């Protein structure tokens, strides 16, 4: 850390192309870290100042949590403070430094994420996950000590990510003279309810409103005389080692390229930056405001304002918190509805299999439950229904250990309403549903497509529903994002490790095959991930000449290597010619036999044994967004109406000679709108109208550009290197 | 009626080189007559760990 | 469990799995006493913890306890038992061998 | 804004004016804005008096409940067409936009509701120089800042029912811009009874088959033209008025008019059909012939029902029809 | 209307007699809603049509 | 005017940027703008002198008009897709831009063309920081007021026919902005061998399967790789020329490239054979080895037969593939 | 894939191997039988269409 920039002589020492070889699998830091402390003395910082002008530094990168960017912002301020005792003087006047928020915190201002972050919390869920994967006792309790020390963000995301039936968080805390009241109630509402695994986590800086801290043993206790066999599991220094999970390897990959160009792109007009991430986009925000807004939210929380604290985190903080509440209520009764409001939601799956799909369908039942309407889980996809009018009705009990859970407990399968229409109106109609949410791929969105044509033919299908996409591929429209791909890309990344360790009298090279349909964004993010060579998709053309130059790369890069290990990632449907056969085929007659090529195929592997928590955390979103559609009042039939059971059924009426509708009371019967795509455009849920995505989308399985990927990745490998000499 | 648990054939590499895991499973689609399919899982190479 | 439910099936002969461990075998009857298939054991290789569950009897340490585990298992009709447990939870068990 | 201008141009009180400035709602609140505008109106015109006096005398009805008096939480929340047939002369100007505002908060206390369409004509100059100034608060009360115009239906969400509206002004200023096509020039004469007929030829021409549940009657200025039992004669002869209409008459002062609408309504199938002809007789002059009130004579063999009467406030109800 | 009467055999009294329809008739079709026949069909459960 | 500090920045002299002031169409006029800009390209330059000494050193040859004279109306009016192979080192870069011009005039004299595609490729440092200044060039020769970009094809009509042109910049900026998905920092080396690779890495993953049937070569900075007779001999290989493609070599000074060029094009099948057999033997080494000239080493097989030649200018064409 | 089950078959006790006539097929010369009713059947068309 600053240690070295202040005794600044062997502690400066250059790095090479081949220093960083395989670091993307790796953690923590190589260059090793140090905490503030000389470097929180102004001796200090012109000794740092000194060896940088010294030893020709024009630059600094700093990678560090709040600590580390408040130094650096100090460290910038008392920058034009150079005592004289020289060209040097002129040459390192002007500063550039720029911000990297390394954080498994997640404290910092003006990001919507920080690099540590989302492994942090994977390796919480790790251990949570081993504590549910037990056979329920009759009266036990689970106490989990998680880390982070000026956010709540862990502490909630585990929340979300594990249905954790209390959480103790710094932004909201709970009253010193209640809060073991309002924890027993909680608790024992829900066991009451069924749950026999009751589960608290508790922040690092957990306290109460009078800023007392709140320990895990206190905790511990409360639960204890509630006649709960309770265990702390105190995740410790766990959170902070391991390889970074998907998205913090893209997430550091990035920002780490955009931190050497905003040096670069640097001049004295334009303010010293920090990397941050926002709707999903890679944006420059000022140390100075960064370092500022968090000392605020600090400044609050010790000040007792702790509405001022929560009012001071981003949407993501704020939506997240609403949901975990949401949720812990859902037993309350308080999302009750009238009789007559009460509804009967349908639920499929329809496509592969993901791990993402028992949870969200956790989240669609309980909601839809929370509020008196009936759930029926449609078993088997269409093909279930069609064939054996497979319908299975849902209670708050059938719902337990599904967050955890990867795959369908229900049936998961690509069959298509179009295999018989009528026998799904037929049995639509017996069962009487006012509301469907198709969760899958493709095929989801196919068969809503499908089922919102068919509403001319079949007043039944003139409901309310919905497509919730969870794919591998990302391949479904209306969306940035389908449930189930992060656990894939964790998954793959995984596996890649395992490949490349196995590549150090065995094998050289690997061809691992990517199964992302016909859209490269699986194959582009792996190979981002993963620092593959080459990366083959059906978006870039394959040849006799590409094959040539990748071969170069390869051979190229062999003649340098003195950990090693290569690969290759191939998108199963690339090409139908150069596959991941003939690909790892002509690798190895490569050099007259210099290499041994290999190929690996993860293949159905690829969805994943538990869902991310980035999955678990989405699942929740959009299963909330899906029943709040589908279930709204206003595309429901209305009550107060001179309405028969089959006019309220069919609805429709006709009133004095024109056929009304039984909902909008309009002329027009059939709404576009109600058959919608329930996805996230930047951090926001969007409800978009199948007609409209199903003239938009191709022949080839569906205009959406990840070009970036492509480009980073092969900069970062030795390709934009060898394509520019 | 019964729980689906899921099933699974494990064919080592070396049991046969005519019948191979990518042969087994086509013979398995043939002869299930639509009653099921078959998928292969190749994983590799990789088992080192 | 699912080894010794299977195994039992196969030799030809009734697997009873006794629910709540001691608890379930002083208490008896269908409740906790009940006759396991070969396909109610699916995939619990993977499942983690005890799916049958386990109890501290308090009774079954008395001689009071043990005598109606002894009547439970004369009326379910079972001829054999098999104890998977600790160091206690077996000496208990042999306790009960001697008693 | 024009409007203010408008105002001051009709020989209107700047009262009017100044409530519009100072007239704000703001759907960050509990209260839903048409009990905010009732609330600002109330308040800016002092009409507590005249609320109070409005029912004190008229044997100390509900003013302020009578559709949530009479109908039940169903009963009321079905009506969605209702037509309100004029202005009241014995309540001042804002007195009856209140009663318009009290009248659409009753419709829509619940939000199970099939949409409403209200109707209000403003069939003299007394009142039709008002209609800029309706619309404006209709428009605020219902916020139809969702997607205003000098024409067309304020559409909109109202009351804690928060049930869909589409409020209609009825005017002359309208009829003659419908007339000249949109052209800039309207100032001409139009009279009280050519109004009328000109509003039926716009209904008749739009082929609305959608019929009346709510009929709301009263003291309209031009009793020769806009006699409130005339108006029941020429919708009962249209085919204008649901089945089973409701029809509520209001009033503080008693007229004649009065005396004859309830000897019609509370008539007897004999009595009607001779109260008709015995008009018709008396009142047709070959002068006169061509008035509408000698076309559209009204049916006799139709029947109602006293529903509610508290002194010169009634509710009667299309009970049945005899053919 | 959904207008389906349950017939008794005190309903049928009279009409060996009587010309027209009781029950009323015309030349609508099916056509007009398949959709609402199929449904209606469906709900009164009809084993036979003349 | 961007333009006018990337070139201050790249040590261009100012005359360029004061070039893009002088610098305007009359657009109504007689004159088509490509004759107009051309024309204002010489006076402010005064390339009359350059010029005429490009004719007088090179026999005088017309330098003016290689293509109108050699072929007739139809002949240059038929050409659709013509390559231009960098820019001379034996001509000043506005005689190079100017010749740019007048040889894209010359193939539109005629209102009986199909469309023109015209390539500019400028391979070395020396012109490569001028494909802006040619761009905004070819935009006013055109006159693209039809529908300027940081990358892209320039369309417009162009000559005395207004023949529809397409006017593509092949350069290494352009290129460092497609690899880096265009952004902002694209300050990176490229060595002209890698561009080579790349405008074919383009070609092969943009689909490009069109012929060139004028191909315009001559003495580029940087031979090492922009070597004339390596140029051809790579097309040739890549089937990207059409069966009766014409080549075009004009400069001013002869070299032993020159000798190597004219005795591979117009030589008998068996010395080209042993030309391109012997340059392998001689000089591919193990590090040589994945340079382009080793794998798409010319053919043998392909005739060419001389069309024109005055003292180092000469046109010939594709006469045959012996198969 | 049926030559590789012959192959394996007798635990690999004949040697089975796979030919590809293939597009060789259609012959060098017609055959008399194809060259009488090419004759026959071409008479035939030209009266036909003819």
């Amino acid at each position: 850390g600053y240690t070295g920039l202040v005794k600044g002589g062997d502690m400066l020492k250059e790095l090479q192309w081949q220093d960083v070889r395989g670091l993307l699998s790796i953690g923590g830091t190589i260059i090793g870290t140090a905490r503030c402390k000389e470097f929180r003395e102004r001796w200090g910082r012109l000794q740092a100042c000194y060896n940088m002008v010294s030893n020709g530094i024009d630059a600094l990168v700093v990678c560090g949590g709040d600590g580390s960017l408040t130094g650096a912002d100090l460290f910038r301020k008392e920058w034009p403070e150079l005592i004289k005792e020289k060209e040097q003087y002129e040459t390192h006047r002007n500063l550039t430094i720029v911000g990297l928020v390394g954080s498994i915190d997640n404290d910092m201002c003006g990001t919507d994420s920080t690099i540590g972050a989302y492994s942090s919390l994977e390796r919480i869920i790790e251990l949570v996950d081993y504590i549910d994967a037990t056979a329920a006792s009759h009266s036990r309790a689970f106490v989990v000590e998680v880390m982070g020390r000026h956010c709540g963000w862990l502490g909630l995301m585990s929340g979300i990510a594990t249905g954790a039936d209390y959480i103790f968080i710094p932004e909201r805390p709970p009253s010193e003279s209640n809060w073991k009241d309002d924890l027993k109630k909680v608790c024992l509402r829900h066991r009451e309810k069924g749950r026999r695994k009751t589960t608290v986590i508790v922040a690092e800086g957990a306290i109460d409103d009078q800023l007392n801290p709140i320990t895990s043993e206190e905790v511990k206790d409360v639960l204890v005389e509630i006649g709960l066999d309770t265990r702390i599991t105190r995740l410790g220094h766990v959170q902070r080692g391991g390889a970074p999970c998907a998205f913090d390897r893209f997430l550091a990959t990035v920002q780490g390229v955009d931190a050497v160009r905003a040096v670069l792109e640097s001049t004295p007009a334009i303010p010293s930056p920090v990397i941050s991430i926002l709707e999903n986009k890679i944006v420059r925000q000022p140390l100075v405001e960064s370092v500022a807004q968090t000392k605020t939210v600090s400044a609050a929380i010790e000040a007792k304002d702790f509405d001022k604290a929560l009012q001071l985190r981003d949407q993501e903080f704020a939506t997240s918190y609403e949901n975990f509440l949401s949720v812990s209520k859902y037993d309350d009764g308080s999302y009750l509805v009238p009789e007559s409001s009460r509804l009967n939601i349908a639920i499929i799956h329809v496509g592969a299999p993901t791990s993402a799909l028992n949870p969200a369908t956790r989240v669609a039942t309980l909601n839809s439950l929370a509020k008196g309407h009936r759930v029926f889980a449609i078993r088997n996809g269409f093909a279930g229904l069609i064939r054996h009018g497979a319908v299975r009705e849902l209670n708050w009990i059938d719902v337990e250990d599904w967050h955890n859970t990867g795959g369908s407990e229900i049936g998961t399968n690509r069959s298509l309403p179009s295999d018989d229409m009528g026998t799904v109106a037929y049995y639509f109609q017996q069962y009487k549903f006012d509301g469907l949410i198709i969760i899958g791929g493709f095929e989801a969105f196919t068969a809503l497509y499908e089922l919102d044509a068919a509403r001319a033919q079949y007043p039944i299908f003139n409901i309310p529903m919905c497509c919730l996409p969870a794919t591998v591929s990302n391949n479904v429209p209306g969306t940035e994002y389908s449930l189930g791909s992060d656990t894939c890309l964790n998954t793959l990344s995984g596996y890649c490790d395992a490949v490349k360790q196995s590549a150090s009298s065995r094998r050289r090279t690997f061809v691992v095959e990517v199964q992302g349909g016909y859209s490269g964004y699986l194959a582009s993010y792996a190979g981002l991930i993963t620092g593959a060579l080459a990366v083959y998709t059906p978006e870039n053309p394959i040849n006799l000449q590409t094959v040539q130059e990748d071969i170069e790369l390869l051979t190229r890069t062999y003649e340098e290597d003195d950990r090693s290990g290569k690969i290759f990632i191939h998108n199963e449907k690339a090409s139908k010619v150069y596959t991941t056969d003939l690909i790892a085929a002509i690798i190895g007659e490569a050099g007259k036999g210099r290499f041994e090529s290999r190929t690996a195929v993860p293949g159905h592997v690829q969805q994943g044994k538990s869902p991310s928590s980035i999955d678990r955390v989405n699942a929740c979103r959009l299963a909330i967004k899906c029943c709040n559609f589908i279930e709204d009042a206003n595309f429901q039939v209305k009550h107060n109406a001179n309405l028969s059971a089959d006019e309220r059924h069919l609805r429709f009426f006709y009133d004095d000679g024109v056929k009304t509708s039984a909902v909008s009371g309009k002329s027009s019967v059939i709404d576009d709108n109600t058959s919608v795509v329930i996805g996230i455009q930047g951090s926001e849920v969007t409800f978009t109208p199948v007609k409209q995505l199903w003239e938009n989308e191709t022949h080839h399985k569906w205009n959406v550009h990840w070009e970036q990927l492509n480009i980073v990745s092969d900069l970062l490998s030795g390709r934009l290197s060898i394509r520019t000499t | 009626g019964k729980t689906k648990s899921g099933r699974l054939i494990l064919k080592s590499e070396n049991a046969s080189k005519v019948l191979t895991t990518e042969v087994i499973s086509t013979i398995i689609d043939d002869e299930a007559s639509g009653r099921f399919d078959s998928k292969t899982a190749i994983p590799g190479h990789v088992q080192q760990g | 469990v699912r080894a010794v439910v299977r195994a039992g099936i196969y030799k030809g002969c009734k697997v009873f799995c006794i629910h709540e461990g001691y608890e379930g075998l002083v208490r008896g009857g269908e409740k906790y006493i009940k006759e396991t298939q070969w396909h109610d054991v699916r995939g619990w290789l993977v499942e983690g913890g005890t799916n049958i569950g386990t109890a501290r009897c308090k009774e079954f340490r008395e001689r009071s306890g043990r005598l109606k585990a002894c009547k439970n298992m004369i009326d379910m009709g079972i001829d054999a038992l098999i104890v998977c447990g600790g160091d206690g939870s077996l000496t208990g068990a042999d306790r009960f061998r001697s008693e | 804004d024009s409007i203010i201008r408008d105002l001051e141009r009709e020989n209107v009180g700047p009262e009017f004016g100044e409530f519009l400035n100072t007239l704000q709602t703001d759907l960050n609140s509990e209260k839903p804005p048409i009990e905010q505008v009732k609330s600002q109106l109330e308040t800016h015109f002092n009409l507590a008096h005249e609320t109070q006096e409005f029912s004190r005398k008229n044997d100390n009805a509900p003013v302020d409940k009578l559709l949530t008096n009479y109908y039940n939480n169903y009963e009321v929340n079905v009506l969605e067409f209702v037509l309100q047939m004029g202005f009241s002369r014995d309540l001042s100007i804002p007195l009856n936009v209140w009663f318009v505002l009290d009248m659409i908060s009753q419709l829509s206390t619940s939000k199970q509701d099939l949409p409403l369409d209200y109707y209000l004509v403003l069939n003299n100059s007394q009142t039709g120089k008002y209609s800029d100034f309706v619309r404006y608060l209709i428009y605020e009360a219902v916020g139809a800042e969702i997607h205003l115009a000098n024409r067309g239906p304020i559409r909109g969400n109202v009351g804690a029912g928060d049930r869909k509206i589409t409020f209609h002004l009825l005017c002359k200023k309208t009829a003659r811009m419908i007339l000249v096509g949109d052209d800039r020039e309207t100032d001409f004469e139009m009279s009280d009874r050519s109004f009328v007929t000109l509003l039926l030829d716009y209904y008749q021409r739009v082929g609305t088959t959608k019929k009346i549940d709510l009929l709301l009657l009263t003291n309209n200025f031009d009793t020769n033209m806009n006699n409130k039992l005339q108006q029941l004669k020429i919708l009962e002869s249209l085919n204008m008025l649901k089945s089973n209409c409701y029809v509520l008459d209001y009033q503080i002062t008693v007229d004649q008019v009065t005396a004859n609408f309830n000897s019609y309504v509370e008539g007897i199938p004999a009595f009607r059909r001779h109260e008709i002809a015995n008009f018709l007789k008396k009142r047709k002059t070959p002068k006169n012939a061509d008035e509408l009130i000698f076309k559209y004579v009204g049916r006799w063999n139709i029947c109602y029902q006293k529903k509610f009467h508290q002194g010169n406030i009634s509710i009667h109800q299309i009970s049945g029809y005899l053919d």
